[PDB]
């Protein structure tokens, strides 16, 4: 599967997601952005079944934007994830289930604290300091378990991720063509356009 | 299961339920819209049949269907909610499938269509509403101002008004709006709006709410003061003569 | 108050249902038709007004068959009659499909009865503008029936409806009296031809065309068949003779 | 009350007749067919100087070889045009060719009588008849240039020229004398432009009137204001010329 | 065919009245009187068995019905409407409660259910309000004993004691005079019998009077033994005999 | 057909008004008065029980103050039964929102939904509108204490203090005359009782004829609490405010 | 306004005219019927009037065989009666199928009463202009008589009568019982119970009966059958040798 | 289990000349190793100067040809007897065929 | 009277009439005339097409249902479309399923039963068009007359519409004559045109005003218009 990493530091959430999109024997694209912005302060990365992956992401995005308009308000990260878990939990017992796994990272402007949610296609949600979907966790959790600290700075977090990505590039069989990193904090969502060598 | 044809033709070729829907609009609070050279302004009067309200929560008259388009109306409030909801959803749907937010015209054409449908469908009565839809097309700076009515008809205007005494205020606008030189400033555009509402609101600093829409999702509603200031500067224009 | 006669399933203050009654009027205003029960079957006959020389003679058949042993004839609004026979046909087909044995005349009568009665229950439908005489031979005898718009129906020895119903009834009653042992199919055919001729006096203004059919356990094998050619002429003459 | 699909003693459908009365109140629209093309013209008729006259769309394109003008309750015509466009497109998808103008028209008229509260014949769910008539003009290889008039009655007629709307009985009378089998496209244009001027309450200018045509070569096109403006001038001249 | 009556048959009149409900009530007012009294340890409901012919067997016609083993109902108004309401009530008690919580619904809720049913007949398409008023008496572990009244409007209220039908006005008065918050079941039964007597023209005996009570559990009326927690129904209809004995101490 | 008996509950008067809505409102105007006053530290809901008897059980009663959520409560004016139908769908809505977002439903959101439901019966269905007006008293972490009001038409609005039902005119004037932004719950409780005391069509205002409920955020806690006063609790507050 | 008399909605007095008028319809046939209970049987008597000579007397009846045990006589227009009968038969069969035992007379009555109650409340269904008298010798209640009307009402009787001259038949029976002090005809044979039925029928109507003026149905343990013109004649002959 | 398809063999050929065209096919129809008929025409004339053949599973072939011819008939009814051009016929058939995309006409067709 | 009994088809007048139907019938009489007649080998339909203005076309009155059957309309054009279409399907069905051409007599029964359905149910309206169906089947030539009432009759010849009575009498007279025009179509058509002109009064049948259709023994129902009918004017 694709790499979907997430880590919640002191004042933000960082999402690293591989850029490769392989179909069969050829790597069709090496610049894929496996993420959608649900609201100014909430970002969701995803990995899974070919078509469902994006379809689901865009479907959730559309709904959140609609809610935002209707109530002229931005749902809390928690709210958004509970909405997403419910969607996946429905999809699991449906005719053709959405096989998509997601990471939702957002900054709760009311609580002034960053939050990271991990939800698998079964609608299994759990909140963490750092999470990952698929095999990604197997290679990186021992590192994060080790170097993770609640008070880490956004810069320390990126350093830890870089470390993880390196272990991933070393022991993992597939070339995921590197990752795209994004920060979600009190000021919104921005992309670290320089991780190809940070 | 109820499909009684409520909107039907009469011997003179009229559809009374639609005509009556209009009568409901006449009774609604006035609403006005004027387009500048780089903006559009929406004004609406606030009733006073009962005052002791909680303005913070009491549903406002100008609504956003999206971040770049707004819609005001005159008529039954409850009816307006239904149209606004559908409009907002169609807005998000359009972005989802076309990968581009709706143009003002398109969004107007949609709302109008919804209305027209209620004029020839069984078991339902027409909307007792008329609307002003304003905003800026994506990546476009030319302002847009549209209007719709229960009949389902719609068209764009340089400035227009609907609601009680819209007759009066339209005149004001007809002899105070030069297409040659439309209000080239957000300030002078908003002023012309207030001036038109004053023709009917009869001193109502709290009875007048203005919302200014600029290109690229730049929408903002004025506060009593901001508006109050425009009124003040306008009453002086009169006395100074 | 009033208006009790505008909606179909309404009861007037005297427990009547005017729409049904109004339907009858349509029936009375129609052509005359009759049914004669003989000793081993039944005979059906009907008056066919010849509006002009343009009508292809013998072609516009009015009597209808249901299954292979039931004969139906009606007076009033023709279309309503066909509609009813259509139903009767499905009605019978279903019965034979499930029970194998073709539908017994009585059973069949009730099917039409229930269906017609049905159209007097709601105001969203109109009662049937026809009275139908029908019957045939079954497992135990021959039966003759007449169904009114009210859904009401009974078994008859002889039956008539339409413009000249009174004449017919009168004539039929004579037969009943003058043949306590029972008429024969052969006889009934002629007798019927006569009664149509007589009853045609309440319509003497227009020329008509006779039509007869019969169902006899011995003459037709229990199957409904139309009286054509010789047997027919023989009856026409038998009548034309006693019409003078 | 009374059913919406009831018959009058004179064997007419009330809702349909009344429908035609509303059409009479509608803006004037005129069509002229010629062996060089068909011209469609309409009276914009804005209700206030503040209304941007070009947002008045009473002439629309159904396909490249078919265009139409409306008159009466125009909002009612939207779905009619959607259905028309879909029919044309759909026809092309199935048959790899252009839909015949007549066929397209027939398809539209098919919607007409699909109204009522429960008429036993299918599923005609539409509380009332359409309150708008239509002038469908187009071209097809089998019957060259054609002009049709579709009414809410479901029936449609073909005309060499036809005018519907408030100034119809008058304009039609004009067309009756002005039309001949050898008119040219320009003649037709001026002609439409003229009759519109006669029946229009307003002084016809390139802002309260709109022209359009359809020609085998360039298909259906709506004349922009400048193009018409001149055609109006050319007419003023030819009229003052005697 | 097909019910084309999809619109309400009950609507607001200019004065604000809801005619059909009003008329429904009028129908109730014509109905034989029935009443209910709540004691400290039980409730009693009673009505008159207005035999519409001496040939008719009044037993084969219960105006007092059991809804659940702890709830009974009685009415005033149209018997047929009441009958179907009872069937519906008994069922809703199962479908919307016993089959979910494994226990019978508490008086107030069952009442709420019945009320809903009636309310809908006040607004659903093509129907008329029920032409009856009900007095339901029951007992549930957490609310004890209670007595409610349900009108055609679908409205309901709790009473200490009340009457409906023909002579409700008089009966209500007579009840106010004799009711207190210290009555023992018998006392109420007694008071019921008296109150009912005024409303009765002819014969007044255990064959013309139908009366039921909601009191102690009747293990003798359970039908089986072995389960301690199951002690029997609190609802018991008095026998023709049981009524007469009390009529002597009238 | 049926069309004959169809009232057409969803049409416009030539004046563009909704007959049924208007009439239903008239219905409401005869219902016991209900008041809602919003103080800086809480909200007060007060209602006058229409019609009562000595035997009426008031401990088990609740005909005007209903709990929707742990943070939202409504005061009813009009058809109790209709109200309940709505109250229930209101309650379900709150729970759905909770299950979907794991956050209590913001007051306006709930109010709007319920209002739209009413609006529906106004534009389609051929059914009669609900003869009910609600006063919504609730709290959420976005606007805190809010007071809303909805009627049969499907319209709703926010207030600092408002009344519904009988003599709303008198009531509104009295409230508008003594209401102040900086008010305190205890002040509102009093103002409420006074207003009702001066609008009642009954002799005096006794506890047996009142329902009282307050939504405060007990300082000694930090959360929102709803308190529906008991007969005894009303009898008290009634004496204290000096009405004995 | 005035339409509160065409459909089943309340009149301002709280009445349902349509139900009342339906009741009227029940007498349209101008036929009286009555039922009484024997020691172990139930009998129903009904007048049989065949005016048209062209009618086949054997196909003219208002007494039906709902089930092997239930017997139903109808007072009202034949079409509604046959409608009611069919439904009743269908209901009886289904009930057996679903529950494993014969539907009790009183139950079938209640069921039919309920169906009628519906036409009383729903506006698209008109009531049936009939009055149904069901009888049988229930396996739990014994001889049973249960009758329903267009109002949806129903109840059991010791004996009952229906028709234009119902009142006389009733008071006649009423009296005989005030006398006998029992709620049934203390007879062991149904032949005698039938004779009693026919007798008291004559006294009340003040009319003599041939063997083609009556229609008789008899319910017994496990069976309900109708008598023939000849089985009737036998009855008529016996009563004769007593007067 | 029941198999909805079968193979009646046979072969068809279609060649287009500058101002003519031919569609040939043998007249043998078989099942496995047996011959069902030595003469069962496989190529048909469908009007508007069109010849069509749907070789493969006979039942499906006939159903298509039958359905197409009937499509021609209705073409005339719906468009004033207009002739159905070969190109139009083809596009029409594409739809006829794709209509059973998930339960195909087991046939290879040429016109 | 009437006024209280003609609001819909589901109501009977006190005399037993269905005005809504009768009203429908009226729409027929108001419609342009058309005539039908047959011999023992052919069946012909002659129709007078009406025109709005002198700029409008003359509306078609003849519709082909199959190769052996067709009809002419008089009244609401749309309804003829609906009905003729339903007739086309019934033919198509008979052929596809039974490989049997639909009997003209049978086509008539279907048409009748379809019309009857709109005269007994609430909500509908009767069809407002008259139809003359001719066709050659397994029992020779045929001519049918269809009334919205649901009444369909088989005749040798007839006409419906305005002044239709003229031709109807003429035919009733020329009976013995045309019924023998076997083997000669031209003659039957001429005999047809002569019957229709017996109902003229306004104008005289022109080339783009006359419409003729024929079917028979060795003639697949075909329609002749304009120039094609010139040799008959």
């Amino acid at each position: 599967m694709d790499i979907i990493l997430g880590i919640r530091v002191q004042d933000s959430v960082i999402l690293a997601s591989s850029k490769a999109v392989t179909r069969g024997i050829s790597v069709l694209k090496d610049s894929d952005d496996k993420t959608r912005q649900l609201s100014p302060h909430t970002l969701m990365s995803f990995a899974g079944e070919a078509g469902d992956t994006v379809q689901f992401a865009e479907y959730i995005q559309a709904n959140i934007q609609l809610y935002s308009i209707r109530e002229d308000y931005e749902l809390s990260p928690q709210a958004v994830s509970s909405f997403v878990r419910q969607e996946l939990a429905k999809s699991i017992r449906s005719r053709r289930p959405y096989q998509v796994n997601v990471l939702i990272g957002g900054y709760d402007k009311k609580k002034n604290k960053p939050e990271l949610y991990q939800i698998d296609y079964l609608g299994t949600k759990v909140e963490l300091p750092y999470g990952a979907h698929g095999y990604s966790g197997f290679y990186t959790f021992s590192l994060l378990d080790h170097h993770y600290r609640p008070d880490m700075t956004t810069e320390e977090g990126l350093d830890l991720l870089k470390l993880c990505v390196q272990e991933l590039e070393k022991r993992m069989p597939m070339d995921f063509k590197g990752v795209i990193v994004k920060i979600v904090d009190k000021d919104g969502i921005r992309q670290v356009d320089d991780f190809q060598a940070q | 299961g109820y499909d009684r044809a409520l909107s039907i033709f009469s011997p003179d070729g009229h559809i009374f339920q639609v005509e009556y829907a209009l009568e409901a609009v006449k009774r609604g609070t006035c609403a006005v819209g004027v387009k500048g050279k780089n903006c559009v302004v929406l004004g609406c009067e606030r009733r006073s049949t009962l005052k002791l309200q909680d303005t913070r929560i009491t549903p406002s008259k100008v609504s956003k269907i999206d971040s770049h388009v707004v819609l005001s109306f005159s008529g039954l409030n409850a009816d307006s909610r239904i149209l606004i909801e559908k409009a907002r959803v169609e807005a998000q749907s359009h972005r989802l499938t076309l990968e581009d937010p709706v143009t003002v015209e398109y969004l107007t054409r949609y709302v109008a269509g919804v209305q027209q449908r209620y004029t020839q469908s069984g078991g339902v009565r027409p909307f007792g509403v008329s609307t002003l839809i304003a905003g800026f097309d994506p990546r476009d700076d030319e302002p847009k101002l549209y209007q719709t009515e229960p009949s389902g008809i719609y068209s764009s205007w340089s400035a227009q008004t609907i609601g009680r005494n819209s007759k009066t205020v339209r005149e004001f606008l007809e002899k105070n709006y030069d297409r040659k030189e439309p209000p080239a400033t957000v300030e002078e555009c908003v002023k012309l709006t207030v001036r038109s509402l004053l023709e009917v609101v009869q001193t109502g600093a709290k009875n007048i709410e203005i919302t200014v829409v600029k290109p690229d999702s730049d929408i903002v509603a004025l506060s009593s003061e901001e508006i109050n200031q425009y009124v003040t500067q306008i009453e002086q224009e009169k006395q100074e003569q | 108050g009033t208006g009790y006669d505008l909606s179909n399933s309404v009861f007037s203050p005297d427990g009547r249902n005017f729409q049904v009654e109004y339907a009858v009027k349509a029936v009375e205003n129609g052509t005359t038709s009759i049914g004669i029960k003989c000793n081993d079957g039944v005979v059906f006959a009907v008056e066919k007004l010849i509006t002009s020389k343009l009508l292809v003679p013998q072609k516009n058949v009015k009597i209808q068959v249901v299954d292979r042993h039931i004969g139906c004839v009606y007076s009033g609004l023709i279309p309503d009659g066909r509609h009813l026979v259509n139903r009767g046909r499905e009605e019978a087909a279903s019965f034979k499909k499930l029970y194998k044995t073709p539908i017994p005349i009585p059973a069949f009568a009730d099917r039409l009865g229930q269906y017609v009665q049905a159209h007097t229950l709601y105001n969203s439908v109109r009662p049937f503008g026809v009275s139908t005489i029908f019957g045939g031979v079954d497992k135990n005898g021959a039966h003759l029936y007449m169904l009114e718009p009210s859904g009401s129906y009974w078994g008859y020895k002889g039956a008539a409806t339409g413009k000249g119903r009174q004449s017919a009834k009168a004539e039929l009653e004579k037969l009943v009296d003058h043949h306590p042992e029972g008429l024969s199919a052969r006889e009934a055919v002629k007798q019927a031809a006569k009664i149509i001729y007589l009853a045609h006096e309440d319509n003497k203004e227009k020329d008509f065309e006779l039509e007869i059919s019969w169902c006899s356990l011995s003459e037709t094998n229990g199957l409904h068949k139309f009286v054509k050619g010789d047997l027919l002429q023989e009856a026409i003459d038998f009548a034309q003779k006693e019409i003078n | 009350d009374r059913g919406v699909s009831t018959f009058s003693p004179e064997g007419r459908l009330f809702q349909v007749e009344y429908s035609l009365e509303a059409i009479k109140l509608g803006s004037t629209a005129i069509g002229i067919a010629t062996k060089e093309g068909v011209v469609l013209g309409v009276e914009k008729r804005a209700t206030s100087p503040l209304l941007e006259s070009d947002s008045i769309e009473k002439i629309v394109e159904i396909d490249r070889h078919i265009g139409c003008a409306m008159s009466g309750l125009t909002a009612d015509a939207r779905s009619m045009i959607e259905h028309a466009r879909t029919a044309a497109v759909t026809h092309n998808l199935y048959y790899d060719e252009d839909i015949n103008v007549e066929s397209l028209t027939q398809s539209v008229c098919d919607l007409a009588l699909r109204f009522g509260e429960g008429a036993s014949g299918e599923e005609r769910l539409m509380s009332r008849p359409f309150g708008v008539a239509l002038l469908i003009a187009g071209h097809d290889a089998d019957d060259g240039y054609q002009l049709f008039h579709a009414e809410p009655s479901g029936t449609f007629y073909r005309y060499n020229a036809k005018a519907i709307g408030s100034g119809s009985e008058g304009a039609q009378a004009e067309l009756l004398n002005e039309w001949h089998s050898s008119l040219t496209l320009k003649e037709a244009e001026l002609l439409v432009l003229k009759i519109l001027k006669q029946v229009m309450e307003e002084k016809l200018d390139e802002n309260n009137a709109q022209l359009s045509c359809i020609t085998k070569q360039d298909g259906f096109k709506i004349y922009d204001n400048e193009k018409t403006a001149e055609l109006i001038k050319e007419l003023k001249e030819k009229e003052a010329a005697e | 065919m097909t019910d084309r009556y999809s619109f309400s048959l009950t609507t607001f009149s200019p004065s604000g009245k809801l005619g059909q409900i009003d008329y429904a009530l009028t129908a109730v007012k014509q109905g034989v009187t029935s009443l209910g009294i709540k004691a400290t340890n039980g409730v009693v409901i009673a009505t008159e068995k207005k035999s519409s012919s001496p040939l008719a067997m009044s037993e084969t016609l219960s105006k007092v019905s059991l809804l659940t083993p702890d709830i009974g109902a009685v009415y005033s108004g149209m018997g047929p409407d009441y009958r179907v309401l009872v069937d519906k009530s008994r069922k809703v008690a199962h479908t919307s409660y016993k089959r979910i919580y494994g226990e019978y619904p508490p008086t107030k809720l069952l009442v709420s259910e019945v009320a809903k049913i009636m309310q809908e007949a006040t607004q659903s398409g093509g129907v008329r309000p029920f032409g009856v008023s009900l007095l339901i008496a029951g007992h549930d572990e957490f609310n004890g004993f209670s007595l409610y009244q349900v009108d055609p409007s679908g409205s309901y209220f709790p009473w200490k004691a009340t009457a409906i039908g023909k002579g409700s006005v008089a009966a209500k008065t007579f009840l106010e005079k004799r009711w207190n918050d210290e009555l023992e079941l018998e006392d109420a039964i007694h008071i019921a019998l008296l109150t009912l007597k005024e409303s009765v023209e002819g014969e007044f005996n255990g064959d013309t009077i139908e009366l039921a009570i909601i009191g102690d559990e009747n293990p003798d009326l359970l039908g089986y033994t072995g389960i301690p927690t199951d002690k029997g129904p609190r609802f018991r209809k008095l026998t023709s005999q049981e009524i007469n004995d009390r009529l002597e101490a009238l | 057909g049926s069309r004959r008996y169809d009232s057409r509950t969803t049409i416009f008067s030539p004046e563009g008004r909704l007959y049924q809505v208007e009439y239903a409102l008239e219905s409401i105007s005869h219902a016991g008065t209900a008041i809602g006053i919003m103080a800086s530290d809480g909200i007060v809901l007060a209602a006058e029980r229409k019609v009562t008897s000595t035997l009426l059980e008031q401990d088990t009663s609740t005909e005007k103050l209903y709990k929707l959520n742990d943070k939202i409560a409504v005061a009813v004016a009009g058809l109790t039964a209709d109200a309940e139908i709505l109250i229930n769908t209101a309650r379900i809505h709150a729970q759905n929102y909770l299950k979907t977002y794991n956050e209590d439903i913001p007051v306006e959101i709930l109010v709007r939904r319920l209002s739209d439901i009413k609006q529906g019966y106004t534009q389609h269905g051929g059914l009669r509108p609900f003869g009910v007006s609600f006063i919504y008293a609730g709290y959420d972490d976005r606007y805190g204490y809010q007071l809303y009001t909805s009627n049969p038409s499907g319209n709703y609005t926010g207030w600092k203090a408002i009344s519904v039902g009988a003599n709303t005119s008198a009531a509104q004037t009295l409230l508008q005359m003594d209401y102040k932004d900086d008010m305190k719950v205890d002040d509102a409780i009093e103002l409420a009782l006074k207003t009702l005391s001066k609008t009642t069509d009954s002799s005096a205002l006794t506890y047996d004829r009142l329902e009282f409920a307050t939504i405060r955020k007990g300082a000694n806690d930090g959360e929102v609490y709803q308190k529906i006063f008991k007969p005894q609790e009303i009898k008290d507050i009634l004496v204290k405010t000096g009405i004995t | 306004a005035g339409y509160d008399r065409h459909i089943t909605i309340f009149s301002p007095e709280g009445r349902l005219y349509q139900v009342e008028y339906a009741f009227k319809a029940t007498n349209q046939t101008n036929i009286n019927s009555l039922a009484v209970r024997g020691k172990d049987c139930t009998v129903v008597i009904s007048q049989k009037k065949v005016p048209d000579k062209l009618l086949d007397p054997t196909t003219v009846s208002y007494i039906f065989c709902i089930s092997r045990t239930i017997g139903m006589v109808v007072n009202g227009p034949i079409p509604d009666a046959r409608n009611a009968a069919l439904r009743a038969k269908a209901e009886a069969a289904e009930f057996r199928y679903k529950y494993g035992y014969d539907m009790p007379c009183d139950v079938l009555a209640k069921r039919m009463a309920n169906l009628s109650q519906i036409y009383t409340q729903r506006a698209y269904m008109r009531p049936l202009g009939v009055i149904l008298t069901f009888v049988s010798v229930d396996e739990e209640l014994g001889p049973s008589i249960y009758k329903t009307d267009p109002a949806g009402y129903y109840v059991g009787y010791k004996a009952t009568a229906t028709g234009p001259k119902q009142q006389e038949i009733t008071t006649n029976l009423e009296n005989h019982f005030k006398k006998s002090k029992i709620d049934h005809i203390n007879e062991e044979s149904w032949e005698k119970v039938v004779e009693f039925a026919i007798t008291h029928m004559i006294d009340a109507l003040g009319t003599e009966f041939s063997k083609n003026d009556l229609e008789v149905g008899v319910a017994t343990k496990d069976k309900f059958f109708t008598l023939s013109a000849e089985n009737i004649e036998e009855r008529l002959v016996a009563i004769a040798e007593q007067d | 289990q029941f198999n909805p398809y079968g193979d009646n063999g046979g072969t068809i050929l279609g060649i287009a000349g500058e101002d003519f065209a031919v569609l040939a096919g043998d007249t043998r129809n078989i099942t496995d190793y047996s011959i069902n008929s030595r003469y069962e025409p496989k190529v048909f004339d469908c009007g508007d100067n069109i010849v069509m053949s749907a070789n493969g599973f006979a039942a499906d072939g006939d159903a298509l040809v039958k359905r197409f011819k009937n499509s021609v008939k209705w073409y005339h009814f719906d468009h004033n007897d207009k002739k159905l051009s070969i190109n139009s016929a083809a596009r029409n058939i594409q739809h006829l065929l794709y209509g059973k995309r998930f339960f195909p006409y087991y046939v290879h067709t040429i016109i | 009277f009437r006024n209280n009994y003609d609001g819909d088809t589901v109501t009977f007048s006190p005399t037993g009439r269905l005005f809504q139907v009768e009203y429908a019938l009226e729409a027929i009489k108001q419609g342009s005339v058309t005539v039908g007649l047959r011999s023992n080998t052919h069946a012909v339909l002659v129709a007078l097409k009406r025109n709005a203005d002198e700029l409008s076309s003359y509306q078609k009155k003849i519709i082909k249902c199959d190769e052996h059957m067709g009809l002419s309309l008089a009244g609401l054009a749309p309804d003829a479309r609906v009905l003729s279409n339903y007739l086309r399907q019934q033919c198509n069905y008979s052929s596809l399923v039974f490989n049997r051409k639909l009997a003209v007599e049978r086509a008539g029964h279907l048409l009748c039963d379809k019309a009857q359905k709109n005269t007994q149910s609430y909500g509908g309206r009767p069809y407002g068009v008259g139809l003359l169906i001719i066709g050659y089947d397994k029992s020779g030539a045929h001519l049918l007359e269809f009334q919205p009432s649901g009444n369909v009759t088989e005749l040798y010849g007839t006409a419906i519409g305005a002044r239709s009575q003229g031709a109807k009498t003429y035919l009733e007279r020329t009976l013995d004559t045309f019924i023998k025009i076997d083997g000669n179509p031209d003659e039957l058509i001429k005999a047809g045109v002569e019957a229709i002109s017996q109902s003229l009064r306004d104008e005289s049948l022109t080339v783009d005003n006359l419409s003729i259709a024929i079917v028979g023994k060795d003639t697949p129902f075909t329609i002749y218009d304009g120039e094609a009918v010139a040799k008959y004017i």
